[PDB]
RNA sequence: UUGACCUCAAAUCAGGUAGGAGUACCCGCUGAACUUAAGCAUAUCAAUAAGCGGAGGAAAAGAAACCAACCGGGAUUGCCUUAGUAACGGCGAGUGAAGCGGCAAAAGCUCAAAUUUGAAAUCUGGUACCUUCGGUGCCCGAGUUGUAAUUUGGAGAGGG
RNA sequence: GUUCUUUGUAAAGUGCCUUCGAAGAGUCGAGUUGUUUGGGAAUGCAGCUCUAAGUGGGUGGUAAAUUCCAUCUAAAGCUAA
RNA sequence: UUGACAUUGUGAAGAGACAUAGUUUC
């Protein structure tokens, strides 16, 4: 097959045929719309691995993102609190901007239900991704027991939640020493292990 | 091994007569495999060299062995990648421009 | 969460029902806490297991 | 209960038991441990020297278990036979046919030699000993097996 | 706020730790409740055990390692040797793990024993519909207890070889003490020119 | 001249879908100061309040890129414990988890990467009929820039 | 429990021999900045710059070079109590 | 505000090295 070719031509980036491709490319979407509709996955050996599949109720959608830091908001840089709290321009936001992208493009498209989301390209100003969707209303989708799962209530907007893959990384869920913090999720084992449990007989 | 039998020095612990179990296939995660040999070699020529390759491979020739790993383990992740790469670039050299 | 339950340790609870199982006989207790058992054949009074 | 409480046998006096003068305040020391340097070191040099500074190492990811090893002496030792079969074994102090005794089973890391057990043999099987346990031990015609 | 001679004491209560008391006043309730959990799943169970055979297993580290105690599943080694594949000995109520390794064949065996103990004293109903109505025994976990092996014996011959166990203790740690620098010395005289 | 294809559009085009509300509990973002330190800035309050986006009857997590260092264990979640401990800390005030053990409940798995190549074997829709949460015939269409079968590392595949 | 169609020149399970055994990239990893954590020459997260390999890769709670050993199999996914 | 790196590509003359072939850098 022609996916493990894609596969290893892609992981060079510098090799010189790529950069001539990845130039090209990034002035063309830069032209169209920050969010445009794909027409066909341009790395159909990345989607494919990633969820993706040729029938109709799969759609993909490429969006960028401004790229850098957080500014921190607020009026002239003033903070009005505690000098460690005072910073406003090294600060750096928690979730990637791929994160970002799947946001803003399921939100766009709120009939369907995102999947997954793959790096394109990038220059000094935005990142491209491109997000791989699925319409969980056709009924290619809701037939399919392997995608239909995908239909259920519990996966509205799931890159709203941390649920699509970047989303799980960023919220730190992993096995392990390193991961104990958020790893049943941060803020409920927080609220677990900063609960008073008291019981009937008092232990 | 063998385990000692007492509880502090070299093997130590509890002997226990043993059984060494089939091997698991995950633990070859990582074996070249025929396929991907050919697909890498013919990406590789059809591809051609990196930047920080090509200024690898003309360190090895014209500064030594030392300052290449040096710099390709700035480059890439650390030491042991770069060990294997100028590694690489040292078979790039030898099986072209040689014999 | 003001403490409502009791911990009692299980064998000082026996030695009080243990206690309390004892004085059922001993009359005089049984009169001094109510109960009319002036007309009673005796105490301890066992009945029969027909009951 | 309330009942008992010195508060209801305060009512009707003024200060609640707690002075005219120095009365009941929020916090006149400070917080908790405040002070500790200053206005309250006479009370913890005294009462708790030791407390500021450091001493040895640091142990980063100490596993307590890997150090898990109770002790027991040979001041017991025979407790870890049950009774009944026990004194059948203080009679007839004898090698070919002595007691067994797994401390390990029992739970013990260690046996220590606090003090007399009687002139009969025993077999001791455990992971560590005090170099005198082994020679009270052995006094008695026993052995030490160690074991893992 | 520090007086008298009293213990110094760490109590974490500076946080609004009152929006996060948990008093189990549902003790009581959880426990019927959870009894009743039960009572269903026997009765939607049909004849089958409210469990799944599990296997002996040692447990790990220094402090329990004398000890064994209930595994999770069978390992697909043991499975074999008992006459069975995995995906059958799913059905049948035994449990079966794929990452567990065996090393240790008392233990190895141990299992396979388990294994030929519990497909005798099963029955399995055909599969037709027939159901030969046979009554629940509702613990695999009961049926066949796990045990801890007997070591040795009670009483033996005392045997000393003389050469005490403190001192080999003591040698045994110190020859791993040692270790490596005698071993750089067997390198630094290697290189004798 | 006629017919495709790629990319892009338009219909009050055939059928659908999102918005708002609720928000105790849940998944994320963003984010204080009062306070404590007997002053105070690091610290603390607190990864808390307020602000924002997103779900369910639970959610989230989940079949190990785990824990260990044992004679090793074996998805996840929770309780008892570990422990006011290892550790962090103007090493001050203060803070602070994890592995083992017992227990509740238990359950396991599928894709990607493979020539069906002696036969795209797959699917939306329209339509006619039927025994209508669907089936069948037919016709447009999707799809080879890959839709089925097969395989998921515990394995597994091809020949014998 | 009952009854009606046999779904099949269908589908699956197991033993031996031989040859194979594809396994996720602007990711892993690294420098730095910021945040966060009990996590201490850096616990997680994120920005920018660098950017892999395949007997490889990650982890092994003191930085580094060397030599081993142990243990999993990331960068895709579903799932009741 | 100032520097470096990324966005960043193509010729030409002149400098800069294996130490008076052209890969590389100003
Ligand atoms: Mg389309
Ligand atoms: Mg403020
Ligand atoms: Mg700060
Ligand atoms: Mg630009
Ligand atoms: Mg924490
Ligand atoms: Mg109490
Ligand atoms: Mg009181
Ligand atoms: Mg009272
Ligand atoms: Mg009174
Ligand atoms: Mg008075
Ligand atoms: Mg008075
Ligand atoms: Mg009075
Ligand atoms: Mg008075
Ligand atoms: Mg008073
Ligand atoms: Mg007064
Ligand atoms: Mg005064
Ligand atoms: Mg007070
Ligand atoms: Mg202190
Ligand atoms: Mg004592
Ligand atoms: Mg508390
Ligand atoms: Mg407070
Ligand atoms: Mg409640
Ligand atoms: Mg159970
Ligand atoms: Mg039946
Ligand atoms: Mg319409
Ligand atoms: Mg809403
Ligand atoms: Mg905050
Ligand atoms: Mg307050
Ligand atoms: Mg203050
Ligand atoms: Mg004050
Ligand atoms: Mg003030
Ligand atoms: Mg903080
Ligand atoms: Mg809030
Ligand atoms: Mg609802
Ligand atoms: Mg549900
Ligand atoms: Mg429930
Ligand atoms: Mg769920
Ligand atoms: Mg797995
Ligand atoms: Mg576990
Ligand atoms: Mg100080
Ligand atoms: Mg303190
Ligand atoms: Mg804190
Ligand atoms: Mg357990
Ligand atoms: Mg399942
Ligand atoms: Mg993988
Ligand atoms: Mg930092
Ligand atoms: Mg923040
Ligand atoms: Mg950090
Ligand atoms: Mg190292
Ligand atoms: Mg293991
Ligand atoms: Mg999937
Ligand atoms: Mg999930
Ligand atoms: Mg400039």
């Amino acid at each position: 097959g022609a996916y493990k070719y894609l596969e290893e031509l892609q992981r060079k980036k510098q090799s010189d045929v790529l950069r001539f491709l990845q130039r090209v490319r990034v002035w063309e979407y830069r032209q169209k719309n920050v969010i445009h509709r794909a027409a066909r996955p341009t790395r159909p050996d990345k989607a494919r691995r990633l969820g993706y599949k040729a029938k109709q109720g799969f759609v993909i959608y490429r969006v960028r993102v401004r790229r850098g830091n957080r500014k921190r908001p607020v009026p002239k840089g003033a903070t009005y609190g505690k000098p460690t709290n005072q910073g406003v321009n090294e600060l750096k936001y928690q979730r990637s901007l791929r994160a970002t992208a799947e946001e803003r493009v399921g939100r766009r498209a709120a009939n369907l239900r995102v999947l997954n989301s793959y790096w394109v390209n990038q220059d000094s100003t935005y990142k491209y991704f491109e997000v791989i969707l699925v319409d969980p209303q056709h009924k290619a989708i809701r037939r399919d027991a392997r995608y239909n799962w995908i239909c259920d209530p519990v996966h509205k907007h799931r890159e709203a939640r941390g649920l699509t893959a970047t989303g799980k990384k960023s919220r730190g869920i992993n096995k392990g020493h390193k991961f104990n913090n958020t790893k049943a999720g941060r803020r409920k084992t927080w609220k677990r292990q900063n609960t008073l449990s008291l019981w009937r007989y008092r232990k | 091994t063998v385990k000692t039998g007492i509880a502090i020095g070299l093997n130590k612990g509890k002997k226990v007569t043993s059984m060494t179990p089939a091997p698991k296939i995950s633990y070859k995660k990582g074996a070249a495999s025929n396929r991907t040999k050919f697909v890498r070699s013919l990406v590789r020529e059809i591809a051609g060299l990196s930047p920080y390759e090509r200024r690898l491979i003309d360190l090895i020739r014209n500064s030594g062995e030392k300052r290449a790993r040096k710099v390709a383990k700035k480059r890439l992740g650390s030491f042991t990648r770069a060990k294997a790469k100028v590694e690489e670039m040292n078979n790039i050299i030898a099986a072209s421009r040689r014999h | 969460w003001r403490k409502w339950n009791v911990k009692v340790n299980h064998n000082e609870k026996r030695y009080a029902t243990a206690s309390a199982i004892a004085a059922t006989a001993v009359a005089s207790l049984v009169l001094a806490r109510g109960h009319r058992v002036e007309k009673i054949p005796e105490i301890p009074l066992v009945v029969s297991t027909d009951l | 209960p309330s009942r008992f409480t010195k508060t209801r046998k305060h009512r009707g006096h003024v200060s609640a038991g707690k002075g005219r003068i120095g009365k009941h305040r929020k916090h006149p020391g400070g917080r908790g441990m405040a002070g500790g340097q200053h206005h309250h070191r006479i009370n913890m040099d005294k009462y708790h020297p030791g407390y500021f500074g450091k001493v040895g190492m640091r142990y980063f990811h100490k596993q307590q278990a890997h150090f898990w090893k109770p002790v027991l002496n040979l001041d017991k030792l025979w407790t870890l036979i049950p009774e009944d079969k026990r004194d059948q074994y203080l009679k007839s102090a004898s090698k070919e046919t002595a007691p067994v005794i797994d401390t390990l089973a029992a739970g013990y890391g260690k046996i220590l030699g606090k003090g007399r057990i009687p002139n009969v043999p025993v077999i001791v099987k455990a992971r560590f000993v005090s170099k005198l346990a082994e020679e009270k031990i052995r006094a008695a015609g026993g052995v030490v097996e160690l074991i893992a | 706020a520090i007086s008298k001679n009293l213990p110094i004491l760490k109590n974490h209560f500076r946080k609004h730790w009152q929006e996060r008391v948990k008093v189990h006043f549902d003790q009581a309730g959880k426990k019927v409740s959870r009894r009743n959990a039960r009572a269903t799943r026997a009765a939607k169970i049909a004849p089958r055990p409210l469990d799944l055979l599990r296997p002996v297993v040692r447990a790990p580290t220094v402090k329990y390692n004398r000890k064994v105690r209930a595994g999770r599943g069978f390992t697909l080694a043991e499975v074999k040797a008992a006459g069975l594949t995995a995906a059958y000995a799913r059905t049948i109520g035994i449990a079966v793990d794929h990452r567990r390794q065996n090393r240790n064949q008392e233990i190895f065996d141990a299992n396979v024993q388990r294994l030929k103990e519990y497909q005798s004293k099963i029955i399995v109903f055909p599969r037709n519909g027939k159901a030969p109505e046979a009554e629940q025994v509702l613990s695999a976990a009961a049926t066949f207890p796990i045990a801890q092996p007997a070591t040795d014996v009670e009483a033996r011959a005392v045997q000393d070889n003389g050469e005490s166990a403190f001192r080999t203790l003591r040698l045994a740690r110190s020859e791993k003490k040692f270790r490596g620098i005698r071993e750089k010395r067997a390198r630094e005289k290697a290189e004798a020119e």
